[PDB]
This record gives C-alpha cells, sequence and structure tokens, in this order.
C-alpha cells in the first residue's frame, strides 16, 4: 500500500 | 527549542493503576500528533499510543488495549498515559515522543524524544536505603546506599557544588532483589580537613532523603 | 503486515564506516523511515529520516559523519569516521495507518579501542555500619577497557565466595567501562582476620588492593 502522510491524524 | 518531559513513573502492584503525564514546550502543542513509546530492560523500543492534536483520535498497540489510556490538555500542553490493570510485563521506560511524519519539510520534519520515566509492576514493596560513610595527591571517598528498591537513586554532593571527580556507579542487583550502589568523589588531599563532604541521597520511591558527612 | 528488519549487532574499527540496513516487509518499499540513536542508559536521539529518494531531514547537532540512503525496501545509516561514542543502539522506526513500528535495533560495536588497565579503590565497612552489627566491603573498578573484569575476594589469603555481588561492566561518559563488587560479611569476621583483599582481573593482568581493621 501507500503509507499515510500522519500515523494518527 | 523542543521540549519533552516525563513524569509519574513509580512503583505499582500487579492489576494497579497508574497515570503518567508528559510536559511538552516549545512548540504549539495541538498541531502535532503525541505518541508514547516503551523500552522493557533489555529490549527494544516498542509503540504505546498515539492521540491525534485535537485529542479527537487515539491509538494502541494491541499489547495495551482495552487497559491502557491515552489524552492530552491542548492548554497545559500535557500528554497523558492512564494504565489500569498493569502486569509484570509492561515494566518498562516509558518514552513521551512526538513523530512528525511527511509534510513539513525540514526542521518540521524533526522528531523528539522525552528522558523517559521507569514503571515498575511488581508485588515487591518499596524499601528505602542505608546511607553509610566511605572515608578518607589526591584521596577518594564516598557514599554507601545499601538495600533499595526500587531504582532510582540520586546522589548529589555537597548540595550540587562539588561536581568534579565525582562518579556514582551502577547500582548491583543483588539476589535479596534490593539494589545497592555507591557515589564516588576524588579530592585533594590538602582540603580534607577544610572542606566538609556531603553526599545528598535521595530514593523518590520510598521519600527518603538522606545527607550523609563523609569524614577520615 | 508491515514491519522493520535489522540485524541485532554490527561493528567496524575506530576511524572507519559503517552501514547498518533497515529493511521494510514487502508491499512497503516507498515508506519513510527513522533512524533513532540509544545509547547505553539514555533515552533515544533522533538522527534523520529517509525515504526512497535518500534525503534527510537530520536532527540537531546530528554530525556530517552521519548519512542515510536507499535501495528498493532498503534503508540505510552510514556512519563514517567511527568513535568510541558511535557504539550504540540504532533503532529504524516507519509508521503506517494507525500504528508506529520499529525494527529490533541493531548495537553497534566500534572496534580496536585503546586497551585501558582497570583502576580499583577498595573501602572497608564503615563504622556506622559496624554498629548497625553488618559489614560491607565496596571494590570500585573504573577506566578500563574492553568491559570484562573478574573479580577475587580473599580472607587474607584464602579466598571467599560466600557474599559477593558483583555488577556487570557498563560504558561510562569517559568511554571506559565501569564496575563494582560487594562483600558482605558479619563484623566478627571483618574483626577476625588481618585482612581482605579484592583482586580485579583485566586482560591477564590482576590489580589487587587490601583493606584492615
Amino acid at each position: 500500500p501507500l503509507q499515510p502522510e500522519q500515523p494518527f491524524p | 527549542e523542543v521540549q519533552l518531559l516525563e513524569s509519574g513513573g513509580g512503583l505499582v502492584q500487579p492489576g494497579g493503576s497508574l497515570r503518567l503525564s508528559c510536559a511538552a514546550s516549545g512548540f504549539t502543542f495541538s498541531t502535532y500528533a503525541m505518541s508514547w513509546v516503551r523500552q522493557a530492560p533489555g529490549k527494544g523500543l516498542e509503540w504505546v499510543s498515539g492521540i491525534s492534536g485535537s485529542g479527537g483520535s487515539t491509538y494502541y498497540a494491541d499489547s495495551v488495549k482495552g487497559r491502557f489510556t491515552t489524552s492530552r490538555d491542548n492548554s497545559k500542553n500535557t500528554l497523558y498515559l492512564q494504565m489500569n490493570s498493569l502486569r509484570a510485563e509492561d515494566t518498562a521506560v516509558y518514552y513521551c515522543a512526538k513523530f512528525s511524519g511527511k509534510d513539513c519539510s525540514g526542521t518540521s520534519c524533526r522528531d523528539y524524544w522525552g528522558q523517559g520515566t521507569l514503571v515498575t509492576v511488581s508485588s515487591a514493596s518499596t524499601k528505602g536505603p542505608s546511607v553509610f560513610p566511605l572515608a578518607p595527591g589526591t584521596a577518594a571517598l564516598g557514599c554507601l546506599v545499601k538495600d533499595y528498591f526500587p531504582e532510582p537513586v540520586t546522589v548529589s554532593w555537597n548540595s550540587g557544588a562539588l561536581t568534579s571527580g565525582v562518579h556514582t556507579f551502577p547500582a548491583v542487583l543483588q539476589s535479596s532483589g534490593l539494589y545497592s550502589l555507591s557515589s564516588v568523589v576524588t579530592v585533594p588531599s590538602s582540603s580534607l580537613g577544610t572542606q566538609t563532604y556531603i553526599c545528598n541521597v535521595n530514593h523518590k520511591p520510598s521519600n527518603t532523603k538522606v545527607d550523609k558527612k563523609v569524614e577520615p | 503486515q508491515l514491519v522493520l528488519t535489522q540485524s541485532p549487532s554490527a561493528s567496524a574499527s575506530l576511524g572507519a564506516s559503517v552501514r547498518l540496513t533497515c529493511t521494510l516487509s514487502s508491499g512497503h518499499s516507498s515508506y519513510v523511515i527513522a533512524w533513532h540513536q540509544q545509547q547505553s542508559e539514555k533515552g533515544p536521539r533522533y538522527l534523520m529520516k529517509v525515504n526512497s529518494d535518500g534525503s534527510h531531514s537530520k536532527g540537531d547537532g546530528i554530525p556530517d559523519r552521519f548519512s542515510g540512503s536507499s535501495s528498493g525496501a532498503e534503508r540505510y545509516l552510514t556512519i563514517s569516521s567511527l568513535q568510541s561514542e558511535d557504539e550504540a543502539d540504532y533503532y529504524c522506526q516507519t509508521w503506517g495507518a494507525g500504528i508506529l513500528v520499529f525494527g529490533g535495533g541493531t548495537k553497534l560495536t566500534v572496534l580496536s579501542q585503546p586497551k585501558a588497565a582497570p583502576s580499583v579503590t577498595l573501602f572497608p565497612p564503615s563504622s556506622e555500619e559496624l554498629q548497625a552489627n553488618k559489614a560491607t566491603l565496596v571494590c570500585l573498578i573504573s577506566d578500563f577497557y574492553p568491559g570484562a573484569v573478574t573479580v577475587a575476594w580473599k580472607a587474607d589469603s584464602s579466598p571467599v565466595k560466600a557474599g559477593v555481588e558483583t555488577t556487570t561492566p557498563s560504558k561510562q561518559s569517559n568511554n571506559k567501562y565501569a564496575a563494582s563488587s560487594y562483600l558482605s560479611l558479619t563484623p566478627e569476621q571483618w574483626k577476625s582476620h588481618r585482612s581482605y583483599s579484592c583482586q580485579v582481573t583485566h586482560e591477564g593482568s590482576t590489580v589487587e588492593k587490601t583493606v584492615a581493621p
């Protein structure tokens, strides 16, 4: 997959 | 710059509860998500929890889910970790931390750690130390900090006025389960009759504060 | 599942360079990782970030000797001109949906450091502790390298094994090792023998100190 910009939005 | 300072660690019985705090400064607290990371003795870093900048979303590792809770106060700039139903394997140093992610794009992409605070989950109870002096071109003298639990112990000399020559040794964990350490200072052999030497031992888990004078 | 793979240990020589490797599990080959340094008995220190185009975001005061690079699923930390202070545990760390993920950490040993003989100080029981009907001998061992010693206690000449507690050596700020050994006695035994001794042995050579009532 793709990693999100931030783990804890 | 950024500063993160933990507090609240200590000794807890199995099944008990404990709340950790992390005071943050140097940045706008609410614009960053805040994390907890822990490290059992001799083991690797283990993620515990994360909380969004707004406090609107919390995230937990499976190892603590349903037992640990995280919160934050965006006026006091403080992050919290509330522990319940503690187990022996929760014994660790707990670090407060701030991980930035992908934005940012220079120094805003840096991460930051706190200093950690030790959490001990054990059925063993606290014991304060007994402190004994160690007498006498240079001379060596010290203090014996015997039979305490748990870690840590701080030792200063002349209330912070004496820092050079001071070496506080790591504690031995005796087979009894209690710790002992020694703190030694190297001083000129001339000021032995002139200068006064006091070690200041402090063991927070037992509220023990001892000032011991060391004479020949 | 998102996993970071690090070898447990790594070693290179003083003044040389070393490469540490963090490998992402398949399917996360474009992810950003961070390198964190943790010296013994200290909290972690952020070093930099590394994405697929290498790049960085070095922390404050991180030396130029430290650099990062990338290739496929692998992320690297390279430390050139190694110093004793570079001995540490190095963790890579990444993140996914609602998680952080850490590698297991790599312990870096910096080889070829100078041997240093131990300094030894031996204290007798304090007067106060003897009126507490106890007696402790304190043998303090510092400024030695490598970090391995054996201690031997002797009641006069006869060696004594009971009542001995000895720490594992740990690295001090001077980048040399310290340890200590404690001999518990009854005040009877302390006063019976003409002396007691602490023998520290380090790389085949023995340093001995002695105390008496």
